[PDB]
């Protein structure tokens, strides 16, 4: 009957704590192929453009209960059977500029995570559109147009059963969403900006290997005479060379079927990979599963405690080479009882008390990484 | 006057272009934007945008969520037409977006030689949280730009543009990203 | 990432406490006219056949959450002006039989209201469609068609 | 609908009007805060109507599905009753809107939520009428103003 | 000299005109209102008082009592008027009414080329209350204005004119208003 | 260079004369007092010194006891003298009394056009009780004054002359009162 | 303008060359190292680089880690070549290796004649424990340098370059050491 419930229970904001599936509202199947060419996007579409009319357990509120809070978070339920493993990444990042890029060190670096095609059920990742804060209406990344991925870089090098698509689903979560930045009083402890730099294509037999490779980190990368700025490598330079423990995250995106055991650090690259006994530096290493696989790092300054170049430029070199970094050699007799090659991961979340001075009043040259 | 001394801070820029041919028509100027993506003006350019790829510049150019002291300026240089032989004004007025509508932000002196320098800031900011972006969607915005002159070319070759990274750049961007390969030096002294 | 959320926050039951807006999900305007034979059907419905397809803040849960088990609610804000008032009721009782009746001696009287064209602002009616206890899933009145509705009797004698 | 912009004035065939609601009430560019306005019945204790007032999103045109689908406050008037006021927040907006426009701002491509109405009720009269509904900022909630808006005009037909 | 370098903060203007015909007679001097309402000067003008509608200030043009720094400025436009086959002086004189009586409150240089500017301030105050207007009838008033010379009118196309809201503002005003609808930009570079 | 900016404070001035006719012959300077009574040079001045009755001013002119900082300016007038068809220089050398004995106390640059200003500053200050006058005869004194050049006639028409009535002001003076009546404005723009 | 006033500390160079023949070609400019070492540009150089081993300086030649601020400068010489028979522009960029390659780390200003100099600073700094030095193997560097300009040798004879050794140098050195002899002062006013 009559009342001025024009207030009541009426005034609908609620910044929504539905079980994540009372916030559940999705529904893509996340694409998934064999013939295929080594990067390869299962797509990547919008925020709000995504679709429009999805019948879910949290629903009017996509547009309608105002502002929210949390990290739109997300599970996709996959897998396959038990041969090999593989690597995909979801993308997400800022708006757009105009015909853009496609790839794991572009789309995700804004915020990300890594997962593999077969260990054990799922991965996760929380995603909060806003960097700036929290909080959010609607627009913020519509009319702000950002879209989003799924792919590979690795991959499962034995290819399998079919096509299998998985599912897609977030809608949020009530986490602590962190405010993210970075000082430029450059010195400091953690570090963020993520930066993209994994994989490493393994022969099978045992060819004598030791794919060295540096730790020069800046702006971005490459592409046929062409390069790419990115939120881990710009901002995160302008200063001179880095000084810091930062450190990597490999993965097993290869073999429970193949293995390898590849050390990770700190020597000198302008040693090239036939050393007497290269297992000569201060190690960390592999010893994969068929289980274990995702790894991380940790390289500080009771090792490297004095700098290394954030820049380079395309005429650096290595018969004059200054610096330490990750340069690795295996170990192991690398395998597959198949037709097989392994690999290995590459990545820099936090720090430990990072010093950056100094600038760079220019170059480029994107290092081939 | 000239008690030039202790001059100091450090200093990075973007690209570099040029008041044009000869062949050549009547009196225009330089319209192109102010930090990122579409970095041309309109019309009769033919000035070559001859776009670097600077530091904390494409980081410009790459940054959407932009907030962040910026020290910008401009120069000029011309030829061999003495002193006498010269006239060579200009007048800035940067603003965001430039049109028969609009109305620029802000102007700037000059008029004489060559290598005729400028160098000041602009308090950025921005709205959601503080912080903005070139006319992104969300309640609207505009974006930063300059009009740097031309009202005789054969009077003015190149235009220099430059750009400082300041310590209240609280920044943010990623932006989704084309092509930032290079072009970076040709050193013909 | 991996979780047996398969339980987690996600088997939604919930018999919901949505505020009565984040309850809401209906939109059909109530009949009301002059030209008119004294009682006055502005209309009579079904619960689920009603419409399928409602975008409110209560969505997913009309054939989703399961059950709950308070009162179907309502509140249809009206008026006029000033000269005269006038009769209204809405229908809800059961099922249906054969090509069945339309008044306010029939449809209503399961569970019932009675409201003026014109008084204040508003009339209050929380449906039930269960008189057998309380708690509900989506059939019970579906696959048991009943049909409701909303009419004078007396009327605003001043068209 | 209508917005809920802010910005110097207003028009006239052509012709504008700056105030003191308006421009030192700006300088900076988009405003930020909770104001609000006071709705009246400056129409009919004869002739009612019932419209929410609020902040959606001024891209979306009079017709949608069901309009009453944005965080509501309204109408309800009466022979009695009939000034009103509103309430329009930061638990509820908080992000900034442009208090400035360009005569060629859009809709199709139309930033920020503001106070664009719609009714409920079935109109009425009993006679020959026409309703209506007030507008108006006395004092907000903490206001954000800060940038500037080096110009335009174009006043917004309101 | 020209260590120009870190410059800096926000600036809002006014309208824009011009030292005028050929056709055309003996030096002049355009002598318009610097803040508010009637905007220009006496006898042979026709140099268009091309008005603007600012922010901060038809704000001026509308702030009855006004409480609040500003930092007026000038530059000028010229043409392909050699450096040497130039001559292009004026001497800035604002004060509160000008007249063959009066005494302009200020003065200010220049002498060259097109192109050039000046920027400074005037502490604004008030009588009630601290605070002022024009010649508004409570015990008498003045108002501002300035003395934008021409003395050789092919020397100088246009006249710049700019204002400061600052913050030691404690504005007031409304005045009771006529016209203010728009003449806003025509960008012919 | 001219990152002319933010500039400043009230000024009020004096008088105002010219370096004169043609007829004429050659090279003079004018060498008038700087800040009261007796304010004119000597020989062939015929400049006129078209004294102006200022506020702070003839509060100098009528300053006996004088304590109280000022920030004395000049600027120069001239004509349609090309830039190149110019040489217009000129030094202070303000001192406090002058002569063929006497070492005049400042001096101040120049040498080019006709709006050609100077801005500073005299630490005034005194003897009996720190203040002091005009070669008053207790001890003794001398007082203030300026050497305004004069080495070309048909390069500059007329001088300008500014007074600081500043906070470091304890004044004094009242005294024995002759003529000030006026001669304010004539308006020739 | 000219209020050159109150200039003040103390400085010390390093050599000194010039833009010459006559004989000569077409417009080219100086590119020396700006610091130590190799001081030399590259093609028809022929300017003699006058080599002086000053104070601070040979320090700085000599000096392998480098932490410590400098105020380096230009200025330079020409000729009986009328204000007007002139036009003498330059723009420095110096940086930390300069080439096709490369991007000039900073410039500067000028345009007109001879003795014109410049003055500022390079916040040095470095990598191992924060000092630095000329590519030296150990991470990679670069080093200092500038583009002293020549797009007009008849307009200028001379080039100057000059070096501050301030407080905040936490320097070292002692590199391994070749010719430090003397090539001091030729006096021909």
């Amino acid at each position: 009957m009559e009342q001025n419930l024009f207030a009541l229970s009426l005034d609908d904001t609620s910044s929504v704590r539905g079980s994540l599936l009372d916030t559940k509202f999705a529904q893509t199947r996340v694409l998934l192929s064999k013939a295929m060419a080594g990067g390869d996007v299962l797509l990547d579409e919008y925020l709000y453009d995504v679709v429009n009319g999805q019948d879910f357990r949290a629903t009017v509120a996509f547009l309608r209960t105002h502002v929210i809070t949390g990290k739109i978070k997300v599970t996709a339920t996959t897998n396959i059977s038990d041969n090999s493993g593989c690597c995909l990444m979801l993308a997400i990042n800022s708006g757009v500029r105009g015909k853009y890029s496609t790839d794991v060190y572009t789309i995700c670096s804004q915020d990300s995570m890594t997962w593999n095609p077969g260990c054990k059920k799922n991965f996760s990742f929380t995603f909060n559109p806003n960097p700036c804060g929290d909080s959010w209406s609607a627009e913020m990344i519509s009319r702000s147009r950002v879209r989003m991925t799924v792919i590979c870089v690795s991959g499962w090098t034995l290819s399998p059963t079919t096509d299998v698509i998985a599912k897609l689903d977030w809608s949020i979560v009530n986490e602590k969403c962190e405010p993210t930045i970075y000082h430029l009083a450059d010195c400091q402890n953690w570090l963020p900006l993520n930066r993209w730099m994994g994989k490493l294509t393994f022969p099978q037999g045992v060819t004598s290997e030791v794919r060295r490779m540096p730790l020069s980190i800046g702006g971005g990368a490459g592409a046929t005479q062409a390069f790419l700025a990115n939120m881990p490598n710009s901002w995160i330079s302008m200063w001179r060379y880095f000084r810091g423990e930062l450190h990597f995250e490999v993965t097993k995106m290869s073999s429970p079927y193949i293995k390898a055991t590849v050390t990770f650090l700190i020597a000198f690259g302008n040693l090239s990979d036939a050393f007497g006994f290269y297992e000569s530096f201060p190690h960390r290493i592999v010893q994969f599963a068929e289980v274990e696989e995702k790894c991380t790092l940790v390289f500080s300054q009771q090792e490297f405690v004095t700098a290394w170049s954030t820049q380079v430029n395309p005429r650096t070199t290595l018969e004059a080479d200054g610096c330490p970094y990750l340069y690795a050699i295996i170990h192991d007799s690398t395998t597959g009882t198949i037709s097989g090659d392994f690999n290995l991961g590459v990545k820099l979340v936090g720090i430990k008390d990072f010093c950056g001075i100094g600038s760079n009043p220019g170059i480029d040259g994107s290092r081939l990484l | 006057g000239p008690v030039c001394a202790e001059a100091s801070d450090v200093y990075s820029p973007c690209m570099i272009a040029s008041t044009p041919p000869a062949p050549f028509s009547d009196v225009t100027a330089v319209t192109f934007d102010l930090i990122n993506g579409k970095i041309t003006p309109v019309g009769d350019d033919n000035w070559n945008t001859h776009i670097y790829n600077p530091p904390i510049m494409n980081v410009l150019r790459t940054a959407a969520w932009k907030s962040g002291t910026i020290h910008v300026q401009l120069n000029v240089r011309g030829a061999g037409v003495k002193r006498a032989d010269w006239d060579g004004q200009v007048f800035v007025y940067l603003r965001q977006s430039m049109n028969p509508e609009s109305y620029d932000a802000r102007t700037f002196v000059i008029s004489q030689p060559g290598s005729a320098m400028l160098n000041f800031s602009f308090d950025i900011i921005g709205p959601n949280s503080g912080f903005e972006f070139a006319e992104s969607p969300w309640a609207n915005q505009t974006t930063w730009y300059l009009e740097c002159v031309a009202t005789n070319p054969r009077q003015i070759q190149q235009f220099e543009v430059n750009m400082r990274f300041d310590p209240n750049f609280r920044v943010a961007g990623n932006i989704l990203m084309p092509p930032f390969p290079l072009s970076t030096e040709t050193p013909p002294l």
